C-alpha cells in the first residue's frame, strides 16, 4: 500500500465533507487511520498530485471563524497538522500560493485560537525554502513585520506568540538587518507593563512573583515574556555574521529583568533565556561591560523562580556563571572574589545536586587562586586578607571529603549491587555463537545504617536510583581534590611573613617551605 | 569574643563527664542570644564577613547544643527551638551533626512514644508559621523521614495505628488537608519555596501507599486534596499529583469517567523533565485499567487512545516514550496488529545515534509476539533491519539470536558489497553462520553453491597480508557449508569446491616467508579434515614443511618468554601448532616424512614449552 491504492480507499469519500459536525472521519482522517507512515522513496508523487487539488478543496472554505467550540476547528487543525507531516521534492508553489492567504488575515487578533496556523505553515515554507530556493523571499516575510507594527496596539489594547524562533533566521540573510534592529528596539527596551517602574520603589529588592495583582487578566503578561524570552534567544545567532550597533548597553537591564520576571509556573523558556546568556557571554567584548551594569549581585537565586522546577535548571545556570567568571578573572577585585567563593563552596557542598558541577566549582577555585595571588602579590597591605581566603576553599575541600566518609557503608550498600548487576551482566555473554574452543575439544575427545538511604524509599522518587560505580566517583573526587590541594597549599608559600622577627641564620630556606 | 566564650564554656563542659549546669541549659540560652547578637553584629556592620573560626564556633556550639539536648528529659521544645535559632542564616542542616539527632529521634517502633509526641509537636509546627519556609522545609524532612522509616523497615503503618487508637496529629492533618480550597491561598499569600507543597504531595503519597484499608472516613479529603494539584500550570508538580492519583485509583475507590480521562491526560504532552514519573504512573495505573476496562466486554478503546496519541505526534522524539510504554507490559497486547508496522517503521527510522538499544527492545517485542501464537511484507521489512543494523557495525548479540530465532518462523544474496571493510567483513560472516544454517533445514545447501562460492572467494583468500579475524570468523560458516553429506550419491558440485579449497591450502602453503600465510592452510586444511576424513594425502609434507617451519619459529620465541607488544601473534601460533599436531599426527600413512616429524615432536619435548599441549601429545602418544 504505498501506491496510487490509498485513492480508492477514499475514492468514497473523494467528495467534501458534508455535514461536518458527525463526519470526522470521512475525509480528514486520510493521514490518520493507516495512510501516513509507508515508505515513499519516489512514491508521493503517484498520489501527491491528488492531495494538494483536495486539500486546496479542504482550504477554501472553513473561514476565520475561531469563537465557535470545532464545527470546523477540527479540521483545520487537521489540514494544519498535514501541512507539516508532508515532505515533499518536487512541486513546491502549488503548496506556496494557498497557504499565505490565511497567515495575511490574522496579523492583530491573537485571543480564543485566532491564527495558531502562523507558527507552523511559516516554520513549513522554510522548510520548503530550505530544501530549494524559490526566490520569494521579500513577500512572506513582510506579515512578521506587520506582526511587530500591531504589537504596539496589542500593548494598548490590553491595559500574542510571535514565535520567531526560525522567522528571520534563513541562514543565508543577504537582506538588511535596521528593520530587524528597530522592530526589536520597538519593545525590548520599553517597560513591558506600565506597571514594572513602579514596583522598584519597593526595591531596597528583586519580585519572586511577575506582577503583585495589577493585571487582571494575568496571562497575557505570561505570553508577552514568553516571546519576548524567544526574541531575546533569537537576536544571538545576528551577532555572527555582522556586528550590532545604534545600541550595545541597553541588553543588560533587559536581561536581568526577564530573569527577575519569568513566572514560577512554567520553566521552559529559562532554558533558552540561559541559552542566550551564555551565548553571549561565549563572545570576547560582550563580556566586558556585563559585569559591570549587574554589579556581579543580581546573579544569585534570583534566577530560580518557583522551587520546583529549580532543580533541573541548576547545573545549566551555575556552569554559565561559573564560565564568564572564569572568563573575565581580571576585573575581579577582591571583594567580587570573596563573595563568589562564598557561594560556590556552598554550591560544592551541596549534596543535592550532580558530582560534575562540584567537580566544576572546585575547578573554579583553583582557577581563582592565581588572581588571588596576584592582587595578594600587588598590595602587601591586604596581603594577610588573602592568605585566609586561601584557607576557605581547601577548608570546604576538607568539609567534601568529610561529606564523602560519613556515607561510607552506605556506599558499599550500593557496591555489592554493583557486583551483582554486573555479576549477571557478564555471564549472560557467553552465550556466543563463537568457537574453536568447544569443537576443537569435540573433534578431539569424540575419538579418544540507613541514613542517607532514606531518601531511595519516598513514594515520590521522580529521578531513578543510579547503578553506576560508586567507588569510582569517590576515586574520581578524591584525585580532583587532592590535586587541587597540592596545588593551593604549595601556592601558600607565597603569604609567609617576613623572617627578621624569627631571625633565622638561613632565610633561604624561608619562603620556600617554613611559614 | 564569641569563639572565646563558644571554647570556654566546651572547655567547662569537657573538664567533667557531663554538663556543668547538670543538664540546667541557661548559659546555653545566654550563648544562642550571644549567637544572635554576633550574627547581627556582623550584618550591620560590614567588616569582615564569613570566617574560618566563625563556622568552626558554630561547628562547636551546635555540638554543645546538640549535646545538651540528648541529654534532657523535655527534647522536644529546644530543638524547634534550634531551628529557630538559624531561621535568618546560619546554614541549612549540620550535616551528620543535627541530622545525626534526628536519625537517633527515629527509634525503632516507637516503644518509648516520644517520637509520637514529637510528630505532634512537629506537625504543629508546620502548620503554625513561626519560622519561615527552610525551616519547614526541614520539618518535611523529619516527618517524611521517620513515616518512611517506619514504612520501610517495619510494617506500613502497623505500629501507630491499630483500632483507631492514639492517632493524634492525623486531625491535624485533617484540618491541614481542608485548607486546600481556593488553591491553598498560593496566588493570595506569597511563599517562594514550592518544597512545601511537594512535602504534602509526597505526605499524602506515604498514606496513600502504605495503607489504605485501615482509613476510611478521609479517602474524600485525599482524593480532593491530590486533585487540587491537578489544575496548576507547573510541570513536575502535576506529574507527581498524577502519580499518585493513580496510587489511589490503584489501590482502590475506583471511579468510571476519569480514570480514562487521567490515563489519556498521562500519555499526551509529556516532556523530557517528567519521563520516569509518568513510566512509574502508566505502570501503575494500567494493569488494573485493563481488568476493570474489561469488566463489560466491548469496551477496549484504551488501545484505540494509545493508537490516536501514538499517530499524533508521528515520527518525532516523543513518541519514544510510547514505544517502550508498549514494551514494558506485553501480556496486555497480541491483540493488534498495526502496533507491528508502527514499531517497525519507527524502528527502522530510528536506526539512523544513541538509542539503538530502544530499537532492539522494539524487536523483542515482536518475538514476544510470536512466540504468544504458540504479516508479510513486514516479515522481510524487519529482517532487512536487523542484517542493515547487524552490518552496519552486547547487543548485537541479541540482535543475531532474535534473527536466528526468527528466520525458522532477505533470503537473497545481499553481501556483495560487504578500514572498516574488515570490520564489515566479520560481521557478514557472523551473519551468513546462521543464515546459511537457518534455510534449507534438511542439509540442502546445493542449489545456491555457485553464488556463495562466488560470495565467499574474497575472503576464502583473505589473510595473505591483513588481519587473522576474518579467517578465524569465516571458519564456521566454511564448515557449515563443507558438510553436504559428502558427494557419493549427489552430483560434483560440492567437489570443485573441494578442489578448489584445497589447491588454496596448497598455493597458500607454498607462501612460507611471512608469518601470514601459514595460518590459511592448517585453518582451512583442518575444517577439510574435520568435516572429511579424505584430505590432501599425496600433499601432507607441507604441512610437515609448515610444521618445521613452526618449530624453527619456536626457536626465535624459545629465548623469550612472552612478547612485550603483539602477544597474541604467538599463542595464535602455538594454539595453530596444537592443530598442526592432530592434524598430521592422525594420520600415519606418512612416507619417508615420519622421521623428521618425530625429530620435530621430540625437539618440542625438548625445549622449555607450556604444559597445555605438552599434555595434549602425551595423550597422543597413548593413541
Amino acid at each position: 500500500m504505498s501506491l496510487t491504492e490509498q485513492i480508492e480507499q477514499f475514492a468514497s469519500r473523494f467528495r467534501d465533507d458534508d455535514a461536518t459536525l458527525q463526519s470526522r472521519y470521512s475525509t480528514l482522517s486520510e493521514l490518520y487511520d493507516i495512510m501516513e507512515l509507508l515508505n515513499s522513496p519516489e512514491d508521493y508523487h503517484f498520489f501527491l498530485q491528488a492531495v494538494i487539488p483536495l486539500l486546496l478543496n479542504q482550504l477554501k472554505e472553513v473561514p476565520i471563524s475561531y469563537d465557535a467550540h470545532s464545527p470546523e476547528q477540527k479540521l483545520r487543525n487537521s489540514m494544519l497538522d498535514i501541512f507539516n507531516r508532508c515532505l515533499m521534492n518536487q512541486t513546491f508553489q502549488p503548496y506556496a500560493m494557498e497557504v499565505l492567504e490565511f497567515l495575511l488575515s490574522v496579523l492583530p487578533k491573537e485571543n480564543e485560537e485566532n491564527g495558531i496556523l502562523c507558527m507552523k505553515v511559516l516554520t513549513t515554507l522554510f522548510k520548503s525554502f530550505k530544501s530549494i530556493l524559490q526566490d520569494k523571499l521579500d513577500s512572506f516575510i513582510r506579515i512578521i513585520i506587520q506582526i511587530y507594527k500591531n504589537t504596539p496596539n496589542l500593548i494598548n489594547q490590553t491595559f500574542l506568540r510571535s514565535s520567531m524562533f526560525s522567522f528571520k533566521i534563513l541562514s543565508e540573510c543577504p537582506i538588511t538587518m535596521v528593520t530587524l534592529y528597530s522592530s526589536y528596539k520597538q519593545l525590548t527596551s520599553t517597560s513591558l507593563p506600565e506597571f514594572t517602574p513602579l514596583i522598584m520603589n519597593l526595591l531596597n529588592t528583586s519580585i519572586s512573583t511577575e506582577i503583585i495583582n495589577r493585571p487582571a487578566y494575568c496571562d497575557f503578561i505570561l505570553a508577552q515574556i514568553k516571546a519576548t524570552s524567544f526574541l531575546a534567544y533569537v537576536f544571538i545567532r545576528g551577532y555572527a555574521p555582522e556586528f550590532l550597533q545604534d545600541y550595545v548597553n541597553f541588553v543588560p537591564d533587559l536581561i536581568i529583568r526577564l530573569l527577575q520576571d519569568c513566572p514560577s509556573e512554567l520553566s521552559s523558556a529559562r532554558k533558552e533565556l540561559l541559552h542566550a546568556t551564555r551565548h553571549i557571554l561565549s563572545t570576547n567584548y560582550k563580556k566586558l561591560f556585563l559585569p559591570k551594569l549587574d554589579y556581579l549581585f543580581d546573579e544569585r537565586i534570583l534566577i530560580g523562580n518557583g522551587f520546583t522546577m529549580h532543580e533541573t535548571l541548576r547545573p545549566l545556570a551555575y556552569s554559565t556563571v561559573a564560565d564568564f567568571i572564569h572568563n573575565i578573572r581580571s576585573e575581579l577585585q577582591l571583594s567580587e572574589i570573596e563573595k563568589t567563593i562564598k557561594i560556590y563552596t556552598g554550591y560544592l557542598l551541596d549534596e543535592s545536586l550532580a558530582l560534575t558541577v562540584q567537580i566544576m566549582s572546585a575547578k573554579l577555585l583553583l582557577n581563582l587562586v592565581e588572581r588571588i595571588l596576584k592582587l595578594g602579590k600587588e598590595n602587601p597591605q591586604e596581603a594577610p586578607r588573602a592568605k585566609k581566603l586561601l584557607m576557605i576553599i581547601i577548608d570546604s575541600y576538607m568539609n567534601r571529603f568529610k561529606t564523602l566518609n560519613r556515607q561510607y557503608d552506605t556506599i558499599m550498600k550500593y557496591y555489592g549491587r554493583y557486583e551483582t548487576h554486573k555479576k549477571e551482566k557478564a555471564e549472560k555473554l557467553k552465550n556466543s555463537i563463537q568457537d574453536n574452543d568447544k569443537e576443537s575439544e569435540e573433534f578431539m575427545r569424540k575419538v579418544l545504617v540507613e541514613m542517607f538511604d532514606i531518601k531511595n524509599y519516598a513514594p515520590i522518587l521522580l529521578l531513578p536510583t543510579p547503578t553506576n560505580d560508586p567507588i569510582k566517583d569517590a576515586f574520581y573526587l578524591y584525585r580532583t581534590l587532592m590535586s587541587f590541594l597540592k596545588t593551593i597549599i604549595h601556592d601558600l608559600k607565597v603569604f609567609n611573613p617576613p623572617p627578621n622577627e624569627y631571625t633565622v641564620a638561613n632565610p633561604k630556606l624561608w619562603a620556600s617551605v617554613s611559614r | 569574643f564569641f569563639t572565646n566564650m563558644v571554647d570556654l564554656f566546651n572547655t567547662m563542659v569537657i573538664t567533667n563527664g557531663d554538663e556543668w549546669l547538670k543538664k540546667k541549659g541557661n548559659m546555653i540560652l545566654k550563648l544562642k542570644d550571644m549567637l544572635n547578637l554576633t550574627l547581627k553584629t556582623i550584618k550591620e556592620n560590614s567588616f569582615y564577613i564569613d570566617h574560618l573560626q566563625l563556622n568552626q564556633s558554630i561547628a562547636k556550639f551546635q555540638a554543645l547544643y546538640l549535646r545538651f539536648t540528648e541529654l534532657s528529659e523535655r527534647d522536644q521544645n529546644p530543638l524547634l527551638l534550634d531551628f529557630i535559632d538559624f531561621s535568618f542564616s546560619n546554614g541549612i542542616k549540620a550535616s551528620y551533626s543535627l541530622k545525626k539527632f534526628i536519625f537517633h529521634n527515629i527509634i525503632a517502633s516507637s516503644n518509648k512514644e516520644k517520637q509520637n509526641n514529637f510528630i505532634n509537636d512537629a506537625t504543629l509546627f508546620v502548620l503554625s508559621d513561626k519560622c519561615l519556609d527552610a525551616r519547614i522545609f526541614v520539618l518535611k524532612n523529619v516527618i517524611n523521614s521517620t513515616l518512611i522509616y517506619e514504612v520501610a523497615t517495619s510494617g506500613s503503618l502497623k505500629s501507630y495505628l491499630v483500632e483507631d487508637k492514639k492517632p493524634k496529629w492525623l486531625e491535624l492533618l485533617h484540618n491541614k488537608i481542608w485548607k486546600n480550597s481556593n488553591a491553598i491561598l498560593a496566588y493570595d499569600v506569597l511563599d517562594h519555596h514550592d518544597l512545601f507543597r511537594f512535602e504534602l504531595l509526597q505526605l499524602s503519597a506515604i498514606f496513600i501507599k502504605a495503607d489504605p484499608e485501615i482509613i476510611a472516613e478521609i479517602k474524600k479529603d485525599i482524593i480532593k486534596f491530590c486533585w487540587n494539584f491537578i489544575k496548576l500550570e507547573d510541570t513536575l508538580i502535576k506529574q507527581s499529583a498524577y502519580l499518585v492519583t493513580s496510587y489511589f485509583i490503584s489501590k482502590f475507590d475506583f471511579p468510571i469517567k476519569v480514570v480514562t480521562q487521567v490515563f489519556v491526560a498521562l500519555l499526551r504532552s509529556s516532556h523530557v523533565e517528567a519521563r520516569y514519573l509518568v513510566k512509574q504512573s502508566l505502570d501503575v495505573l494500567t494493569p488494573v485499567l485493563h481488568e476493570r476496562m474489561n469488566a463489560a466486554g466491548t469496551p477496549d478503546t484504551w488501545i484505540n487512545w494509545v493508537k490516536r496519541v501514538m499517530v499524533e505526534n508521528s515520527s518525532s522524539q516523543n513518541n519514544i516514550l510510547y514505544q517502550f510504554l508498549i514494551s514494558h507490559p506485553d501480556l496486555f497486547f497480541n491483540s493488534r496488529d498495526l502496533f507491528i508496522s508502527n514499531i517497525i517503521h519507527h524502528m527502522n527510522k530510528i536506526t539512523f545515534s544513541d538509542s539503538h538499544t530502544l530499537a532492539i527492545d522494539l524487536a523483542s517485542l515482536i518475538l514476544y509476539w510470536e512466540n504468544k501464537t504458540l504479516s508479510l511484507h513486514l516479515r522481510e521489512a524487519c529482517t532487512a533491519f536487523l542484517i542493515r543494523y547487524v552490518c552496519a557495525s552486547e547487543l548485537g548479540l541479541r540482535a543475531i539470536n532474535i534473527l536466528s530465532e526468527l528466520i525458522s518462523d532477505v533470503k537473497l544474496v545481499y553481501f556483495e558489497k560487504f578500514s572498516e571493510n574488515i570490520l564489515y567483513y566479520c560481521m557478514n560472516a557472523l551473519d551468513v553462520l546462521y543464515v546459511f544454517f537457518k534455510n534449507k533445514t534438511k542439509e540442502w545447501i546445493m542449489e545456491n553453491l555457485p553464488t556463495i562460492q562466488n560470495l565467499l572467494e574474497k575472503c576464502i583468500k583473505s589473510d595473505h597480508h591483513d588481519v587473522q579475524e576474518a579467517l578465524q570468523k569465516v571458519l564456521q560458516v566454511i564448515m557449515k557449508a563443507i558438510k553436504a553429506q559428502g558427494v557419493s550419491v549427489i552430483i560434483e558440485e560440492e567437489s570443485p569446491g573441494k578442489t578448489f579449497i584445497q589447491m588454496l591450502t596448497s598455493v597458500i602453503t607454498q607462501d612460507l616467508q611471512e608469518t601470514s600465510s601459514v595460518t590459511a592452510g592448517v585453518t582451512l586444511a583442518w575444517v577439510l579434515f574435520m568435516n572429511f576424513p579424505d584430505n590432501i594425502v599425496p600433499l601432507l609434507t607441507p604441512l610437515m614443511k609448515t610444521f618445521s617451519k613452526l618449530c624453527k619459529d619456536h626457536l626465535s620465541i624459545s629465548q623469550p618468554k612472552d612478547a612485550m607488544a603483539l602477544e597474541e601473534a604467538r599463542i595464535t601460533t602455538k594454539l595453530l601448532e596444537k592443530v598442526l599436531y592432530i592434524l598430521s599426527l592422525k594420520v600415519s600413512l606418512l612416507g619417508d616424512s615420519r622421521r623428521p616429524f618425530l625429530s620435530t615432536v621430540a625437539l618440542l619435548i625438548d625445549h622449555s614449552m607450556d604444559q597445555n599441549f605438552l599434555r595434549k601429545i602425551v595423550n597422543m602418544s597413548r593413541s
